[PDB]
Order: C-alpha cells, then sequence, then structure tokens
C-alpha cells in the first residue's frame, strides 16, 4: 500500500574537477507519487533545480529524476535529500565520484 | 528492432483542496515524448521530444480534450472505488492506468495491453487476447461485470490494433534519426582497495540506448552472484542511461574475473578484464 | 495518440 523510494545520486558525465557537468539524483520504487527532493551544496540546498514527469513502472510504483547544472571542485560536496510518507526521517545520500 | 508506444497516467485524491491531481506521460520506446499536468497553467498536452513538435493545432487540440475526458473519467471512478472498498472519505487514493501497442521491424502490429491500478496494487487488465479481462479483487469483478456488460475490450482492442499502431509508425518515422538508434556502451573499469586482501572491481557502461541491457560478472567463466552488485538502470538527462555491477575479490587474483556486456548496439557480447 | 472517447465507468 505503500514503497519506500530507492535513490541514487551521479553526474550525467564523469567528474573531473572544473569541468561542468550534471548533478542527477534519481528516486524510483516508491509509492504514493507525493515527494520531496532537493539537491545539496555543501549541506544548502540548491534552489535552481528541476524534475522530470511523473512516471511509474510495472509494480506501479514511481521515479523521478532530479537534476541540475552544476560544476565539481574537489572542495564542494554534494548529496540528495528525500522525504517521503514512507520515510521516518528525510534520507541524505552524498554524492560519490565513482559512484 | 521492435518498437513500443506506452501512455502512464497517475490521478491521485486530494481531499484538502478538493478536486484530484491529474499527470499523463507518454513514451515512445524508451523516449518520452509528450505529458499532461493538472495543476500547470498550460491545460495542454505538452510535446517533450522535438520530432512530435511538428504537428499542428488539430494534433494538440484532440489530445488535450481526450485527456480531459480521461481525468474526468478516473476523478468520477475514485469516488466509485472508494466505496467499492468502503475506504475513509478523509484519506488520499491513487488510481493509475499503463496502456500500449507493440509493432515489430516489418511494422506490423505485435501486441496490445492496458492495465489499470488502485493504490499501487494491480485493479484491472485486459487479457492477452484483448476480449477477456483479469480482475483482481471483488471490487474489480464489480467493474468486470459492468464492462463486460458494455463491451469496453471492443473499444480498447479498436485502439490498439488501430490508432494506436498507425500513429506509433507515424511517431517513428518522424523520429527516425533518434528513435531508431542504437548508441552501444561506453565501458570502463574502476578498482577501489577495500582491505589489504579484498578489492572491487566495478563495471561501467554508459551513454547507452535503448535502456535494455546485461551486466555480467564471471569469475573463473562461471557467473557470479554471491557478493555481487547492480544497480537499477538510471537515466542520464541527456537521453541516454547508465548503469554499473560490481564485485568484491581477493588480493592478486583480480585477472580471474570478467565482467559480459550484451546490449543492442554491441552486435556481438564484449568482454572485460583489469589490465 | 491517446486512447479516443471511452468514458468507461468502473
Amino acid at each position: 500500500i505503500q514503497r519506500t523510494p530507492k535513490i541514487q545520486v551521479y553526474s550525467r558525465h564523469p567528474a573531473e574537477n572544473g569541468k561542468s557537468n550534471f548533478l542527477n539524483c534519481y528516486v524510483s520504487g516508491f509509492h504514493p507519487s507525493d515527494i520531496e527532493v532537493d539537491l545539496l551544496k555543501n549541506g544548502e540546498r540548491i534552489e535552481k533545480v528541476e524534475h522530470s514527469d511523473l512516471s511509474f513502472s510495472k509494480d506501479w510504483s514511481f521515479y523521478l529524476l532530479y537534476y541540475t547544472e552544476f560544476t565539481p571542485t574537489e572542495k564542494d560536496e554534494y548529496a540528495c535529500r528525500v522525504n517521503h510518507v514512507t520515510l521516518s526521517q528525510p534520507k541524505i545520500v552524498k554524492w560519490d565520484r565513482d559512484m | 528492432g521492435s518498437h513500443s508506444m506506452r501512455y502512464f497516467y497517475t490521478s491521485v485524491s486530494r481531499p484538502g483542496r478538493g478536486e484530484p491531481r491529474f499527470i499523463a506521460v507518454g513514451y515512445v520506446d524508451d523516449t518520452q515524448f509528450v505529458r499532461f499536468d493538472s495543476d500547470a497553467a498550460s491545460q495542454r498536452m505538452e510535446p517533450r521530444a522535438p520530432w512530435i513538435e511538428q504537428e499542428g493545432p488539430e494534433y494538440w487540440d484532440q489530445e488535450t480534450r481526450n485527456v480531459k475526458a480521461q481525468s474526468q473519467t478516473d476523478r468520477v471512478d475514485l469516488g466509485t472505488l472508494r466505496g467499492y472498498y468502503n475506504q475513509s472519505e478523509d484519506g488520499s487514493h491513487t488510481i493509475q492506468i499503463m496502456y500500449g501497442c507493440d509493432v515489430g521491424p516489418d511494422g506490423r502490429f505485435l501486441r496490445g495491453y492496458r492495465q489499470d491500478a488502485y493504490d499501487g496494487k494491480d485493479y484491472i487488465a485486459l487479457n492477452e487476447d484483448l476480449r477477456s479481462w483479469t480482475a483482481a479483487d471483488m471490487a474489480a469483478q464489480i467493474t468486470k461485470r459492468k464492462w463486460e456488460a458494455a463491451h469496453a475490450a471492443e473499444q480498447q482492442r479498436a485502439y490498439l490494433e488501430g490508432r494506436c499502431v498507425e500513429w506509433l509508425r507515424r511517431y517513428l518515422e518522424n523520429g527516425k534519426e533518434t528513435l531508431q538508434r542504437t548508441d552501444p556502451p561506453k565501458t570502463h573499469m574502476t578498482h577501489h582497495p577495500i582491505s589489504d586482501h579484498e578489492a572491487t572491481l566495478r563495471c561501467w557502461a554508459l551513454g547507452f540506448y535503448p535502456a535494455e541491457i546485461t551486466l555480467t560478472w564471471q569469475r573463473d567463466g562461471e557467473d557470479q552472484t554471491q557478493d555481487t552488485e547492480l544497480v537499477e538502470t538510471r537515466p542520464a538527462g541527456d537521453g541516454t542511461f547508465q548503469k554499473w555491477a560490481a564485485v568484491v575479490v581477493p588480493s592478486g587474483e583480480e585477472q580471474r574475473y570478467t565482467c559480459h556486456v550484451q546490449h543492442e548496439g554491441l552486435p556481438k557480447p564484449l568482454t572485460l578484464r583489469w589490465e | 495518440v491517446v486512447v479516443g472517447a471511452a468514458g468507461v465507468g468502473k
């Protein structure tokens, strides 16, 4: 009747310091549709952030891609935050260069 | 290669606000090409792919009208279904509808489907013959009766064998530079030591389309399932997809493991080993 | 395209 999310955080292209890239946070497997997702830079939420349109899989669970243009620096540390009716606390998954 | 077209419809009931939300997306194969949101200001079906932008007023006009009709049908049936389940009028409830049609390289109709869900569980389905329904609950039995006595499968099979395939053939011609292309996986393998005697080998596929791909880890040439980790094929936002698989291996034995990659854009399966 | 007029009640 309710499904927890699964979250994956990564870059569109391989991450090299100073070269522009896209931070993607992909949430899938969850239900109902309402979910709060934010991308985080050094802890502060990023305000320029766009999301895909709502679709679901064969098991009817939903998936959204939240993305933003960014530029890695080896100084800035990035992560993803989700809150859902399934989730007791919001969930933080930090980005790893080698996903 | 065969090509599909599938449409996805979510309606969730908003008791506090009072008028439910309706989101509809359209995919050709793995490439979404339209969309419709009920709280967005536009109140029309919106292109989400370049090759559908060419279609003119009448196409967008007819699509918006039909999708709004679907929105209202969903609202009413949300009301009916809260009764069929003796459910609280306070709570919020979801109706999902997926339907579509599959054509092959000959262009000929291959199959059709239409499934409906309530609250993330199967509610009713069109069977593989497009003239029988399979309900999943007693409330669904109520729906089948009304549907069977209204011969709805006829309308669903007229559409699935009719407009659905004709139009998917039109779209597959309109976007043939992008819908019938096969961007092969770009593969590479990383090495991250975990202990003085354990290391992880991770196998990377990036930039591939369509999203179907098969990554396999084989130890001494026999498929390895224990100590594996494979992640869900994810989108990149450039219209390609990504995937990786990984294995924890002892030290000194990194060359006794092999990553095998199968995808359409590879005509013969690829093999990768840590050099 | 989308499925045409239906009005199919559940």
